[PDB]
């Protein structure tokens, strides 16, 4: 019958004797409970109040089958090295989502459990998405493969630069800057990620100046080119405005920052793109705020798996070597479920689940944030072909100009890429490629000179 | 189990819920509103349905009701509030009677409540 | 002229003897400097790298005027009880933001500092918007009296449920549990964050089971009541369909989840119900992923601000006594923030700077989590009138029904008004004046004794 | 006719009094949108002048009060009522607030003395 | 309470010491005021009747807040040289006018004031726009600098030259005296104010026939030429 009253939570949603369905969506908490609180309470206390529960007894529960509807913890182990911290399994069943929405899913599992009374921390590591969830989702507009079909470019990794100052420069000396660098060796160019519509410049007579660069550039080397043109905006009406007069113009290429935009906001987006033919690159801004700390919070390789789903040709990943924190493992280890079909299962780079993409087409990864051409080596060695590299201040920073520190970071990047399909190590040579490299090249020779001394060496806050 | 009546039980708002109301509670309602420098009045109407409108969000009849005389600007003493609703009982001994109070600052009212039924 | 190189960023981004104009973005800052750097060297770095600036001399800053375009750090303060911690003054121009756009202040504000190699922590707490900014926005829809008036209901807080259990129920059994609350006394009824549409439950046929209840339950109690429908979707396109049908069938109000639907996505249809009449409630998801740490993050006393330039008319705001963690002191000056025009500066309760709105409506806030009727004299003197009490387990776990356990919430709360205007004190007393009331009414008298001794008291994290 | 000849250095004053339209010009026009005695008898009034009035003060009433000093007047033998030329839409009060709150007291003012009111 | 009849205007609209904020809008007028009248009566009457205020005492002004919603005079300077002239300063709330509205500024300051029965004269001289009020507004599509930059032409004035005689002209003929001029060196050409659409030319066919002027006259010199 019906007793009103409280109960505990682990008469119902501990069940430590379960075998899992491959129609199951899998999760993995850190957690860390409060003095006084058994670690198997805890547990069942995350997965009542993400699925169906609360803090007491209701009458509306016989109205329907609940062992059906209901989330339930089934495995639970300690860390090595830590008294108070352990490792959470929870399973969820499948008519629990709804098909083609990012936003539900995170409603549901990360949407109150963060913030109880009975806690102190709590951190996501990894998901699951079984193959009958994916189905349902369109994907990548283009793809990796449909993508370097259209510019006819095979053999090495691609090239960009970002214009600066960041804020401060009028319109047309805004495209005076561009053709220089395109017309020197670089393939593309780039605004800032907050270059929207500001009284100094406003956004439609800024497209009109870049587009009439690209034809001057064009016509002088028999190469095609490109400048990804920045939608983001306060409302969807006028970001869809920006993108019908770059396909006026007949360019191919444009921008979006997912995570200060939305969710919403990018699955409109990327359907527009691929009805009518434009390629997709992502920018992950605010994104430190919450995968930074090793105790609380999301890391990126989830954030990462959402971001193929949703929609995008691009995406930022982050350099070993220079101003912003990263780790060798960790990055080697989401790298490949961007660009890879079929995954297993690693523990010494961080993964805790075996992954089947049954067919969706890769994501581009792409290195920035202060590198100059003593790096190139090592930046060949980790990413190989299939990614794209970017220099903005070791481009505009030249003793001699825009277009002279061009030719610069093509050369040391095919004389890079010769030796090493020769079969030379990359890693115990690499100053003598570049040394040898500097003899017939007096732009190289000057570069080579002003960045001798500069390297970024600090500690790590996360360290897997 | 108790069961509650779904036939013949209309209410009318704030403190309709309560026991009735007896003559000294009602005159400590008005010593509050006096206490924050606020303006009595009052109004009467015999009927008190409410009606709506087929695809028009947030239309309601029957909001406004009928005004005695006009609001009291400069009220200091209780015991005359009291003697305009016995003169308003005279009159109309077949509606309704409700009392308000004004907040001249923000623009808004701050008190109701029912006194006289038919 | 023209002199490449790396320099040092204290040699133009600090100014300690700088006086501010009342036309500008002010900021507050606690880092956490990497041993061997200066406190000043650290405080220019946030400075340079948000507005204009990187690591090396570019040719293109003689083309403009710097001193114009520039931000600059101004004061550093030492925290006290701490070794190494500080308080850091920053300070924006007008003409770096777009008029209109929410999203564009936090793109430049915090997109790319928090993740630097030199810092291990840092967290923003306070803002200040000058007059000029806040005028090229609408606000809220209607605000807090043109919302009393619509609903002709004066002189007590507001009264409401939601329906349990989260998941799992029908069309037809969902619509018959909303009847038998709102003909028992209540005002309004809710779904929860995670009902959008789902294969048990379809998202058209529920709104017409719903409206079909609010008709009988209004012509037998002859009093206005309301239901919160969820316009909460995948895509603009979808969720567009959604606001047009509550309108035809002339319902008052809806809903949106505005952290995980985006910034650009919640200010269209704040647009939307400002044309056609419509009121919105505004649910915080996934918030405390982000505010909850000390050292780390953004309070939610910043990200209140910004929906009250984006557009609401309700927001949640928490409870002192529940469930989930918060303080009182914390909340008793963030929410003066919400519902005044003029608001000073007090230290004691971590408020950094002084506020204008120049005549912008205000926002109600809604105190929702674990509560029962025993808890009622606290909530009132603390919040007052011009509030929302919402009781979702607390109504539905009543041993004897629906609209039994609907009387005992509005006696109570009518038996507390009562004895406030009259000269009573709330606080010593309370459990009398329910130990009294609960004598002419026998529905309170058995909800008295099912949650008699349910209390949460643990430890705080934040601790101001 | 009158675009640049009032400025000249050669003149001190300039004043306009009368035009004469030829019948061959304002044939070309629509004129009125309907007139006076098609105005008259929508109405039913016949007989006699119209009566009307205008709400004070110009600036700084709400949109409830604005609608309740509204009804008073139309039930009490007025014809029409008005607002001033300077209320468009202002902070204090909205447009569509206001559209709302005036259509009720219209209805409720013409079912009880039997006459057709407008504003 | 509530007390009826008339009554003066200088006893709430005339407000010597008065300290204004840097939200408000502020005008400048001169008046002349009719025999008999006090220069401090007028004065109080040209602020009462443009923000709130009429020739009588109404029940409804204890309903809401006054001082608070009210324009007021502050200042009053004579003119040297004239028996009977002043300058007179009015100062305005920010809340009173609606934003990206031309057309309420000027219903409001000036749409009754100037038919006064107790005035001779009145001009509008200066205003003042706060910071937090031009925000609102979009103001020139372009501007200076992003039209000298379309156009390429630095160093030097522009030219121009309008067509004569101003009506009576044929659409063929009114082209033809375009080419002339635009191939000699000029870099406008313009219509008259009264050329709209007439029985002698219609807009339409004239739009291209000057179109196809610009054309030949801009590959023969090698410049960009308008109209
Ligand atoms: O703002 C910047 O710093 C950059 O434009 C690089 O400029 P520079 O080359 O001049 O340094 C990039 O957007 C960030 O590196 C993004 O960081 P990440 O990809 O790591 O998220
Ligand atoms: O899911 C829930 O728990 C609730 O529906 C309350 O249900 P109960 O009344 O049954 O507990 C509320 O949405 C949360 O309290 C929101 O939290 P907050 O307002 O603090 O952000
Ligand atoms: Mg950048
Ligand atoms: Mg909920
Ligand atoms: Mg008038
Ligand atoms: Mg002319």
């Amino acid at each position: 019958g019906f007793k009103a009253g409280v109960k505990d939570y682990r008469l119902t949603y501990y069940t430590p004797d379960y075998e899992t369905k491959d129609t199951d969506i899998l999760a993995a908490f850190r957690m860390t409970p409060q003095p006084g609180v058994p670690p198997e309470e805890a547990g069942a206390a995350v997965a009542a109040e993400s699925s169906t529960g609360t803090w007491t007894t209701v009458w509306t529960d016989g109205l329907t089958s609940l062992d059906r509807y209901k989330g339930r913890c089934y495995d639970i182990e300690p860390v090595a090295g830590e008294e108070n911290q352990y490792i959470a399994y929870v399973a969820y069943p499948l008519d629990l989502f709804e098909e083609g929405s990012v936003t539900n899913m995170f409603t549901s599992i990360v949407g109150n459990v963060f913030g109880f009374k009975a806690l102190r921390a709590l951190r996501l590591e990894d998901l699951r998405i079984p193959p009958a969830y994916s189905k349902t989702f369109q994907g990548p507009p283009h793809g990796i493969q449909v993508e370097r079909d259209k510019l006819n470019k095979y053999g090495r990794p691609l090239l960009g630069c970002t214009i600066k100052p960041k804020l401060g420069l009028s319109a047309k000396n805004y495209g005076r800057a561009v053709y220089e660098c395109l017309r020197g060796g670089l393939d593309f160019t780039k605004d800032d990620e907050n270059v929207n519509s500001q009284p100094f410049m406003r956004w439609r007579d800024r497209f009109l100046f870049v587009a009439e660069a690209i034809f001057k550039s064009q016509a002088e080397t028999g190469e095609i080119k490109g400048h990804y043109l920045n939608a983001t905006a306060g409302t969807c009406e006028e970001m869809m405005k920006r993108a019908q007069f770059a396909r006026e113009l007949g360019m191919p290429i444009v921008m979006h920052d997912y995570l200060t935009g939305g969710f919403t906001a990018n699955t409109t987006l990327a359907h527009y793109c691929r009805d009518n033919g434009l390629l997709l690159h992502i920018h992950r801004a605010m994104h430190a705020v919450i995968d930074r700390q090793r105790n609380h919070g999301i890391h990126f390789r989830v954030l990462a798996k959402a971001l193929r789903m949703s929609g995008g040709d691009h995406i930022h990943s982050g350099t070993v070597v220079g101003k912003l924190e990263g780790e060798r493992e960790v990055t080697l280890g989401f790298v490949d479920l961007l660009r890879d079909d079929y995954i297993e299962k690693d523990r010494s780079r961080g993964i805790y689940f075996t992954q089947d993409w049954v067919s969706m087409p890769g994501v581009l990864p792409v290195a920035s944030g202060g590198i100059h051409v003593w790096h190139m080596p090592a930046l060949t060695e980790i990413f190989g072909d299939d990614s794209v590299l970017q220099f903005g201040g070791g481009t505009l920073g030249h003793p001699w100009g825009n277009a002279p520190g061009a030719v610069a970071n093509r050369v040391a990047l095919e004389a890079c890429v010769q030796a090493r399909n020769e079969g030379r190590d990359l890693a115990r040579e690499g100053n003598d490629i570049i040394r040898e490299a500097s003899k017939w090249s007096p732009e190289l020779a000057a570069a080579c000179e002003v960045w001798k001394e500069i390297k970024f060496v600090f500690e790590t806050i996360d360290t897997l | 189990m108790q069961v509650w009546n779904p036939i013949d039980n209309p209410k009318f708002e704030t403190l309709s819920y309560l026991p009735p109301l007896t003559d000294n509670q009602i005159a400590r309602e008005i010593d509050y509103m006096l206490r924050n420098k606020w303006i009595p009045c009052l109004e009467f109407d015999p009927s008190g349905t409410i009606t709506t409108l087929p695809g028009q969000p947030g239309y309601y009849g029957g909001r406004y009701w009928t005004m005695w005389k006009l609001p009291m600007f400069g009220c200091n003493n209780a015991g005359y509030v009291l003697r305009e609703i016995e003169h308003c009982k005279n009159a109309y001994p077949g509606c309704f009677i409700r009392v308000l109070g004004f907040d001249n600052i923000r623009q808004v009212q701050c008190c109701a409540f029912i006194v006289h039924k038919p």
